[PDB]
């Protein structure tokens, strides 16, 4: 595969030299070494419920594991049934331990299960074999477990590549294996046949329309590219807020790793089941540079400060095209009939005096620990003069960026007025931030019921929609 | 707000204070098994 | 539209479960409706404890008394008044027609000029007291009747004071005393209520030529005739 | 078994609180509750307005005929009909004995036709 | 102070929103205001069954018996006993004040004997 993305066919036509140039030199071929993967699988339990049996077919992703039952549960539903007791002792094969017990293990003609517990003889195991192959032939009994467990065991995967000359990757081997020996078979494989020329060249098309996600540096430079491909604008900004999460820990970057020249990351989850962007280094070092900065403008820590009497409307000739707007006041016809001096109908008439709003990221792993959260906002209000009241928001990726662009071209205007008269559009900048501060909104996790992972607290949790 | 004390003379109630007495006193404590190996005296294994 | 029915569905709870609004929105009307339901269907409805009603004119003190008491309205709700004194009055008053319609009826509709009194002094409420004479009042008072309307508000909380979280509506309930012609040909009448609210279902085919409260008093001037 | 006794326990919340559905399920259990007791211990229990059955049969026309009318079970639930007419028949039904008993009994039924 | 107050307000729900205490405590206590509201301004106050009290004196037996029955409290909670054999007694028992006052009631009051 290309490991390139072309928009006209011309640039695709013009790149074909270059690939089959490169494929035919066995010398441009290099070995990989992708780390750190998981592996799971299946348990059976009894009607005590406790496991007797454990299933040794594993799979490297969640996705394929719950794929694989109804085929799985299918052959071993009609075939491994049907068969007097008489024929099922004979797929039990029980062979003595260390301790003097006994170990009983299952197979039929292949289906393997390794057995969990110890018995103190050959008839205990075999009637728990009779059991278990009873037992096999009901879902009700199965729970799915990751292998290796007090972490996880981590597996390593082997690969190969084709590189073009001064260290780019012209293109990967889709997959991976669990040992050496095969890489180096199906390697020598595609060499002979791709030598033997007993080609075929073609130009493949995707989704017409994809957007993705990118992080950028205080200088405007790009990192963390990213790889999934969404089909709306509100799904790729709404999967921000888990991206910029993954990648404040070190953990979830994949390593790929290699003889000479090639060194790579991947940032997957927690579980490691999907990717969300990888790229590629010439050396140790750039990698390792490259890692530590990405995760430092992941916990980029601060608050910005607004006043609100600076929001006050100025044009006092309203005869043109546009004027100044207005703040809500939340009022309702009942209080026509109070007094205007009243201090809370006051408050809320009068927007515009002694209000100050202040604006905070909520994704930084130290601000989303919510008594510490709590905290904050109690130094805020000790330090401030006794009169003014604030407003603290939280807010998320989507509405910080909305409020720092707008919130800084009225900066500019207003800076141009008092410094020699020379602002431009100074209404329609402030016009288009009144209509963001009304929208902030504090950001908690969604609710779940607790009984006997993450279990909903009242007065700190948001609840869900009916689809 | 600021925190005081109460008074019979400022309000109607004070400090309510009695005397504890040893043999009256009743226990508030389930035991979480019973008749079982290792949560019995030797004395009240009936051998069921 | 209908009557009431009895609401046989109420969401049950899991563990490990999203909770949505409507899924507490569901238990809280069908509680609610299940006591309405006792209230007019086991006892009944109406005025319990009399309401009677007294006009006063004297040089000193022009008002409108209504005495203390209880009663059921058709759909449940309990009415409790003690000793409303009424002194102020402003015309030409726009209320929804939807404010007299069943809850069941999702129409909007246009909106009729009534008269509304008021018991304190107001911007636009004119006192009793300053009517230009007995018979100005006594013009004010004919041929007419008291309601009073139960009204029902849904009103959004406050979203930002101290903190900018998100917060729901709440339900209120309100008081009015209007004070209604008795027949008008073409406008909001206590008639045109009687006649809305009890001819919803075709009657048998001798009653057909009459008017409700002509078909009310023909028994009550039973004895007065056919003896 | 026995009389419906009177409920004795419904939780009260309190501040940053972990919330289990068991408590949900105690409230709307306990209200319901009250609802039925109620209409029970105070005003009564059985058939309110008529419920006469009428059978009528014409070469043309075989029904069976229910008038409106509204009840209360013994445990407080309200039944109402109207104008029920019933012409078709399914013989030999298997329906479970537990629908008779009390809502506090607990033991498994047979089924009768 | 006053006669309870028919209640006028309770809280209403939309999606995406922050749930506190104070949304699930108005309505329980909306409910339950309406029941015991229906219980005593329609119906009544007072001990609807009868409820004789009588003195037994015997060699062996001295009891005091409180005969079944059923009753409504001023505030719409109901009470209903059976049978009770009354045979022990402890004397000089301190009791607080707000036991027989009204739920609303702020003052302060002493224990009693």
């Amino acid at each position: 595969t290309s490991k390139q993305r072309y928009a006209t066919t011309e640039q695709a036509q013009a790149d074909q030299d270059k690939l089959l140039l490169f494929a035919l030199h066995p010398n441009f071929y290099k070995r990989l070494s992708y780390k750190y993967y998981y592996h799971y699988s299946w348990e059976i339990l009894d009607t005590q419920n406790q496991s007797i049996v454990r299933s040794d077919r594993f799979f490297p992703s969640t996705k394929e594991r719950a794929a694989a039952l109804e085929p799985l549960l299918q052959s071993l539903l009609t075939q491994l049934s049907q068969l007097d007791d008489t024929a099922l002792q004979n797929l039990v094969i029980t062979q003595p331990t260390d301790e003097d017990l006994y170990s009983f293990r299952l197979q039929i003609p292949v289906i393997t299960f390794t057995g969990v517990q110890r018995y103190f003889s050959r008839t205990e195991a075999v009637d728990a074999g009779v059991i278990s192959l009873r037992l096999i032939q009901d879902v009700q009994n199965y729970r799915n477990i990751t292998l290796g467990q007090t972490t996880p065991q981590k597996f390593t995967y082997y690969g190969y590549g084709l590189v073009d000359h001064q260290g780019s990757l012209l293109s990967e081997y889709t997959h991976h294996f669990p040992t050496e020996l095969e890489r180096e078979l199906s390697l020598q494989r595609w060499l002979t046949h791709i030598q033997a020329n007993q080609l075929r060249i073609s130009t493949n098309s995707l989704d017409s329309l994809a957007y993705i996600s990118q992080i950028y540096n205080p200088d405007n430079q790009l990192i963390l590219q990213g790889t999934q491909r969404y089909t709306s604008e509100d799904i790729a900004w709404e999967q921000g807020n888990t991206l910029m999460e993954l990648a404040q820990d070190e953990e979830n970057f994949r390593l790929i790793d290699s003889d000479d020249g090639v060194y790579g990351w991947e940032l997957t989850n927690e579980g490691k089941d999907e990717i969300f962007a990888a790229q590629y280094y010439n050396s140790r070092e750039e990698r390792t540079a490259a890692i530590a900065e990405i995760q430092k403008y992941s916990n980029d820590e601060g608050f910005h400060l607004l006043e609100h009497i600076l929001l006050r409307p100025r044009t006092k000739l309203p005869d043109l095209t546009a004027g100044d707007g207005f703040l809500p006041i939340l009022v309702t016809p009942e209080d026509v009939n109070t007094e205007p001096d009243d201090p809370y109908l006051l408050a809320r008439t009068d927007p515009y005096s002694f209000w100050v709003t202040i604006v905070l990221p909520y994704w930084p792993q130290r601000f989303r620990d919510i008594p510490f959260r709590r905290f904050v906002e109690r130094t805020l209000r000790l330090e401030a003069p006794a009169h003014i009241a604030l407003k603290i928001a939280w807010v998320n990726v989507r509405q910080m960026r909305d409020f720092e662009l707008a919130y800084r071209h009225w900066l500019e205007q207003l800076a141009l007025e008092s410094c020699e008269n020379a602002a431009c559009d100074l209404t329609g900048t402030l016009n288009r931030l009144l209509k963001i501060l009304p929208q902030l909104r504090n950001v908690y996790p969604k609710a779940t019921l607790h009984d006997c992972n993450n279990p909903a607290i009242l007065n700190q949790t948001a609840l869900g929609t009916a689809n | 707000s600021v925190i005081t004390s109460v008074s019979p003379k400022t309000s109607n109630q004070d400090h309510m204070i009695e005397e504890f007495i040893e043999q009256a006193i009743v226990f508030n404590n389930q035991k979480l098994e019973s008749g079982v190996l290792g949560y019995e005296s030797l004395n009240d294994l009936e051998l069921g | 539209t209908t009557t009431i029915t009895i609401p046989n569905s109420y969401p049950i709870f899991t563990p490990n479960q999203v909770l949505t609004n409507k899924d507490l929105n569901r238990v809280v009307t069908y509680l609610d409706e299940q006591n309405r339901l006792t209230r007019v269907y086991l006892i009944g409805m109406g005025i319990v404890a009399g309401m009677e009603v007294s006009s006063i004119y004297q040089p000193g003190d022009v008002n409108i008394v209504v005495a203390p008491g209880c009663g059921i309205t058709s759909e449940g709700y309990i009415i409790s008044l003690a000793e409303t004194k009424l002194t102020h009055y402003q015309s030409g008053v726009s209320v929804p027609s939807a404010l007299f319609a069943p809850s069941e009826e999702q129409t909007a509709a246009s909106t009729d000029q009534l008269v509304e009194l008021f018991e304190q002094e107001g911007n636009n409420r004119l006192a009793l007291k300053n009517l230009p004479d007995e018979n100005a009042f006594a013009r004010f008072l004919a041929d007419q009747t008291l309601v009073v309307v139960y009204e029902l508000q849904d009103q959004q909380r406050d979203s930002c004071l101290l903190d900018c979280d998100d917060t729901g509506k709440d339900r209120n309930f309100r008081l009015r005393y209007f004070l209604l012609p008795r027949s008008v040909p073409e406008k909001l009448s206590a008639e045109a209520l009687l006649q809305q609210g009890f001819s919803r279902e075709p009657l048998p085919q001798q009653w057909r030529d009459f008017s409700i409260n002509d078909i009310f008093q023909a028994q009550s001037s039973f004895f007065q005739n056919f003896f």
